[PDB]
């Protein structure tokens, strides 16, 4: 904790992150435990939730913050949820066992729609609306029919078709109008 | 920018000790369950299920007890289970019926003792019999039951035995799945349930979890746009399946039951082979990282790398591990772990003892669980009109 | 025979054993039948270093608070300069240090204006907050309460359904103001004597002494205004719960910079949770507290909590300046006949081991010669020589206390310990007096004052300020923080009546809405 | 064995004895910590018809 | 490969207690693990003399025997016999740890 | 194979021996002895394509700038339980047929 703590200052300070100006820390851990493998994971899905509420989660097990942890100026140590006005961009770090350092970053989706034209954005709109839609009405249906997960057994070609699609990079499946499942259609050359 | 080079999430989720990405974000975030969060762990959890049909030969449609078949409101859900949830969930003492019966109180190992006087003769096989005569030599004699064909045996003094002893252990609190938590109540069948080791079957409902959080019931929409062989999978792990892994030494130098391409499942690759083999079908490149504590993050990288590499179009990435008896010993050995019983001594509750950045601090707490997200180009995931969650810069 | 064995002495160890069984037992039936099951377990100890809990990081909460109030303000949560954002703004200059300015200094730079009022109103404040906090980084942090002084409000609706409720008193609008009227006094003390007063030991006794009172009606005065500080000062608390005058107590020390041990009977995460969250709100810049688990009931729990205290390896290594021995029992309901176990177990906590806390206190002072550090005793005295009634030994046990007085003069430890007796007077929401609540406002109408907890706890910090210390170690100070109850004649008539009266007009508009609805 | 006896188990019944013995025990060092023995044999019933 | 022979290769094997068996000598400790594992099949008493302790056990506690399967992987690609790392120059303590 | 095996036999081991068992671990050694390297290091899951692996995911990380030079390549041992098991899965031949 000491260790990744002067890590982060160091980065921050030596780029020259403006004095004041301090990040807030997450150490989810403190609820989950540690799955190692997973644990990533975890942290990335939380930032991304942060990203899209504005809320940055505190430490509810820090009682007490360690005296040594007072030189590191550019960090805050939260133990209860603050709401921001908004983030836009958050760091996930991670220090494995064999020396194995790891870094991430992640930017607010609005500064890639900031890259786009207002046409093109609100196309994108009615698509993710639509298939909104759709995925709520799986969802349920999946849910009360204790079959969310469902598993395929044939592929969408056939043992033919196999090596032909394997060979003709603009194969693509349709939809089959009769069965609803996707399909290499048996004329996708 | 160039919104080929662009890399972004588009869908995500976990299985852990609060559940899923939603119900540990209630947790985190407000530190209380929603009337949704404790529905939603009530059945994760299996104490009530949807019911729709005859209920004592009047019509019903909605929630039950899952055990009663008694009708059940939303509303009381929260009060009739939240306290049973919050007891079951997150951070907690072992439950030994979520190991297979490990009890850290009660610990087994195997002591020697070597044989005093020739023991009183059994039965067996005449082949179990030639075993012992082989393993034991001189010290093991063996002579037929001449009216079946079986034989008896004696061992003599100077030969050995082996004798199991409990040790109490230290570390007896873990993040825990909660208690109840059942695959088949997403709709995996109970085939693969029996085949495969629990680390996939955490990975395969997260993967499924993060399809639906993308919004996309059926994989193979992909190959509407892109060419079966743009698909790829980089997601990894601490170790493989650790159900195979200590079987494979240890139950079957103890000669029980198993079957038999068990050595398969202990390979970390498997759990993203079955991803593919049931649920994708893809051509595309797979790869497989490994840096216990850091390998969500290294499946990460080579997820954004390998799309910008341009040999796949799409990846799935993150990771998992298992929690069991032996690799809570051994980061106990490395002291890496909390004590817990130093930490009740100190007058801490289970939760309290993972507790980041304090003054008392002493390690972290063990958990199992996975989390996988969907990463893909912005262009396609703008083509496709998936939801994005952030950009990986 | 021939191997020399024998079955039956297994069985003659056996019998001795019982022996042993039949002996000890009898001890424990002796024992419990001079005891009681309540005395036996409220005896046990319960103090474990182990199970400290130390707060400290007052530098981090301040951080945490200054950008929770400027979020509050951006998103209009906070519109106008309310005395509770007053009191924040106290509280985070209690905490400030250069760190912290740079904080603050940069989110107010670079505040967007430009994105509405709220904005620019954080700017504005913000600005007033850094140089309020400049002012105050080189000063040691104060005790200051804003809160308004209420009192007690005891309504029947019109259907005739009972509610009490603490209102602000209509003419006390600050602390300044109660100490006036604190010191102006009431009808009821026309000869008039203050509400808060200070007592003289003459030769008929303890007398009203004008010139002490104006001594400490002047500190809490000057408390009132300017604040009251108590940094580097070492406090030893019993009684500290939650709605308990300690716990005010508590904040206020905290607040003014003070290191403070306080004592729980009941060790719990709940409970560890509410110290903690009182120390990241009231925590000051330099002020430590610690919680241990403490029976008063054990003579062992109470060597181990001062060899704790004192011991400069294992323990804290502090020396005391304060000692604030508030732990009690309720013995509601226990009339002559009634004298049981519990009231024992009360009788010593109160009075016996109190008075043994303070000799181990003693006894280390003098065993490490800190003979120009003697610590002052708030003691805690009642007015209730036995006029409420049905209350136990609890009379007896505040009366015994009041020797202390006597005993600083007659014995050698003076040099030791300094004598601050408070009459606490009735205090409203306590856990002692809840129950007595719905008559309070009928009692001031008598022309008494009774107090908050907030008042209470305001008026004994007063009795810490530095004169007052000064005064004790001249000579034992009482206190008489009573607000008059003592000019009532038959109290517990009185209060009897009013909560019939109380009664009656409930009973029938509910009996004549009930019967409206039948 | 033919028998149905054994010479081991005076000697479990023993035990437990132990294990009644240090129980009572521990009562009077609690008893004794907080009390002393003027207390203790100052306390004691003398009275007699 | 430490002395494993495809011709010997070692199994466990349970059997289980059929008479009260003749007593042997431990630590305190040991004797009570026995006690913890085996329960009321375990039968603990000091001796008297040392504080160590010894050890019976009853009819229906149960043992584990070593036997030996011949199997039929006879043969494998290995490293030519005397192959050492020390004499690349790699210090023995690596040798000993990895 | 012991932190199963032989400590369930209460035999005598090194401690941390759980971290031999992992596969970064010899590329940690690699690196702790002989290079000081601050550079990326990642670890590719293959069974038998696992060398192949390797040097994709190297050229890769060269291609992408997050490296100038790359150590690729890759290991296993022979083992009892290993031999046990892929004769289970009869992909090994049968010296006693083959004799």
């Amino acid at each position: 904790d000491k260790n990744e703590s002067s890590v982060i200052c160091q980065q921050l300070a030596h780029l020259g992150r403006k004095k004041g100006n301090a990040v807030l820390g997450i150490f989810q851990k403190y609820l989950t435990g540690h799955p190692k493998g997973a644990a990533g994971a975890w942290m990335l899905n939380g930032c991304l939730q942060v990203l899209n509420t504005g809320l940055v989660p505190g430490n509810r097990n820090a009682d007490n913050v360690d005296k040594v942890m007072e030189q590191f100026d550019y960090i805050v140590y939260p133990n209860r949820s603050i709401q921001t006005d908004g983030i836009k961009a958050f760091s996930v770090t991670s220090f494995g066992f064999g020396q194995k350092g790891a870094q991430c970053i992640g930017v607010h989706p609005k500064y890639l729609y900031a890259t786009l034209d207002e046409q093109t954005y609100n196309e994108y709109c009615t698509k993710v609306q639509a298939r909104q839609k759709k995925a709520y009405r799986y969802f349920h249906n999946g849910l009360i029919n204790n079959t969310l997960f469902q598993a395929k057994e044939k592929a969408p070609y056939t043992d033919e078709q196999l090596s032909a699609v394997l060979l003709n990079p603009d194969a693509r499946v349709v939809e089959d109008k009769k069965t609803g499942q996707l399909i290499f259609p048996p004329n996708f050359m | 920018v160039d919104l080929e080079k662009v890399i972004v999430v588009t869908g995500f989720a976990e299985v852990g000790p609060w559940g899923n990405s939603r119900t540990r974000w209630e947790m985190e975030a407000y530190g209380e369950f929603s009337l949704e969060g404790c529905i939603e762990m009530a059945w994760i959890m299996g104490l009530i299920k949807n019911y729709n049909g005859l209920i004592k030969g009047k019509p019903y449609s909605g929630w039950v007890d899952a055990k009663t078949g008694e009708p059940v409101d939303d509303k009381d859900v929260k009060p009739k289970y939240e306290k049973y949830i919050l007891e079951h969930s997150g951070i907690r003492l072992i439950e030994p019926e979520l190991f297979g019966g490990y009890d850290p109180n009660k610990k087994q190992l195997l002591h020697e003792v070597v044989i005093q006087e020739d023991l009183d003769p059994f039965q067996c096989s005449a082949e179990t019999a030639e075993q012992f005569k082989r393993e034991h030599g001189d010290k093991v004699e063996i002579f037929e039951i001449p009216e079946s064909g079986e034989y008896t045996v004696r061992f003599k003094k100077g030969a050995t035995l082996w004798i199991p002893k409990a040790l109490r252990f230290d570390r007896l609190v873990a993040g825990q799945i909660p208690t109840g938590w059942d695959a088949k109540r997403y709709g995996i069948p109970d085939d693969i349930i029996q085949q495969v080791d629990p680390v996939c079957l955490f990975v395969l409902v997260s993967t499924v979890e993060a399809l639906l959080s993308s919004g996309i019931t059926d994989p193979y929409e992909f190959y509407k746009y892109v060419h079966v062989s743009e698909l790829g999978n980089c997601i990894g792990s601490g170790m493989g399946g650790a159900t195979a892994l200590r079987g494979m030494h240890r139950d079957r130098f103890l000669d029980k039951p198993l079957q038999n391409d068990i050595l398969q499942e202990s390979f970390i690759n498997t759990m993203s082979a079955w991803v593919n083999m049931l649920l994708l079908s893809s051509s595309g490149p797979i790869k497989t990282p490994v840096a216990a504590c850091a390998t969500a993050v290294e499946s990460v990288d080579v997820g954004v790398e390998t799309i910008l590499e341009g040999k796949a179009r799409i990846c799935l990435v993150g990771g998992f591990d298992d929690f069991g008896e032996e690799g809570s010993y051994e980061f106990a050995n490395m002291k890496a772990t909390s004590n817990a019983v130093d930490e009740f001594a100190h007058g801490r509750t289970p939760q309290e003892m993972s507790r980041p950045t304090t003054t008392t601090r002493n390690g972290f707490m063990e958990s199992q669980g996975s989390g996988v997200q969907v990463i893909m180009t912005a262009k396609l995931a703008l083509e496709m009109g998936v939801p994005i969650y952030g950009i990986l810069a | 025979r021939y191997l020399k064995l024998d079955i039956r002495a297994g069985d003659k160890a056996y019998q001795a054993s019982q022996e042993s069984a039949k002996v000890l037992q009898s001890q424990l039936d002796l024992w419990l039948a001079e005891h009681g099951d309540f005395y036996a377990s409220g005896i046990e100890p319960v103090f474990s270093p182990l199970k400290a809990r130390v707060y400290d990081s007052s530098w981090n909460w301040a951080r945490q608070d200054a950008l929770s109030m400027y979020y509050d303000i951006i998103f209009g949560r906070l519109k106008t300069v309310d005395r509770e954002i007053v009191s924040q703004c106290i509280r985070i200059m209690n905490r400030a240090n250069p760190t912290l300015l740079e904080f603050m200094q940069y989110h107010i730079d670079n505040c967007p204006t430009d994105r509405g009022e709220t904005y620019q109103l954080a700017k504005e404040l913000g600005a007033q907050l850094i140089e309020n906090c400049k002012e105050v980084l080189n000063a040691n942090p104060v005790y200051k309460d804003v809160a308004i002084p209420t009192g007690p409000k005891t309504t029947i609706d019109a259907r005739g359904n009972l509610k009490y409720e603490e209102v602000p008193r209509p003419s006390c609008r600050k602390l300044e103001h109660y100490v006036q009227q604190m010191a102006a006094g009431g009808k009821i003390s026309e000869y008039t004597i203050p509400f808060l007063h200070l007592r003289k030991k003459s030769v008929m006794g303890w007398e009203y002494n004008k010139k002490l009172t104006s001594l400490y009606l002047d500190c809490l005065e000057k408390a009132a205004r300017d604040g009251l500080t108590f940094a580097g000062k070492y406090a030893l608390m019993t009684g500290a719960g939650a709605g308990s005058i300690g716990a005010e107590v508590l904040q206020g020390l905290i607040s003014g910079g003070a290191h403070v041990i306080v004592t729980t009977s009941r060790y719990s995460r709940e409970v560890t949770e509410y110290y903690q969250s009182m120390y990241s709100r009231y925590g000051a810049r330099g002020s430590q507290l610690v919680v241990v688990p403490f029976n008063q009931g054990s003579v062992q729990d109470v060597n181990a909590l001062v060899e704790y205290i004192y011991d400069t390896k294992n323990g804290l290594g502090w020396d005391l300046d304060y000692i604030v021995p508030f732990a009690a029992i309720s013995e509601q309901g226990r009339q002559i006949d009634g004298i049981d176990s519990k009231s024992e177990l009360a009788h010593r906590i109160m009075l016996t081991n109190l008075i043994r806390l303070l000799g181990a206190v003693k006894t280390q002072k003098a065993s490490r010669g800190y003979e120009t550090r003697p610590a002052q005793v708030i003691l805690p005295l009642s007015p209730n020589h036995g006029t409420f009634g049905s209350d136990g030994l609890y009379s007896e046990s505040k009366l015994g206390l009041e020797t202390l007085f006597n005993r600083w003069e007659s014995e050698n430890w003076s040099n030791y310990l300094t004598i601050c007796g408070a009459i606490i007077g009735w205090t409203r929401g306590t856990g002692l007096m809840s129950g007595n609540n719905i008559v309070a406002e009928a009692v001031e109408k008598f022309g008494v004052r009774t107090f908050s907890q907030q008042e209470m706890a305001f008026n004994l910090l007063g009795l810490m300020a530095p004169t007052i210390v000064d005064l004790c170690q001249n000579e034992p100070v009482c206190a008489d923080l009573n607000g008059g109850l003592q000019f009532i004649p038959n109290l517990n008539e009185l209060m009897t009546r009013e909560r019939k009266n109380l009664t009656e007009t409930s009973e029938i508009r509910q009996a004549v809405t009930k019967e409206t609805a039948a």
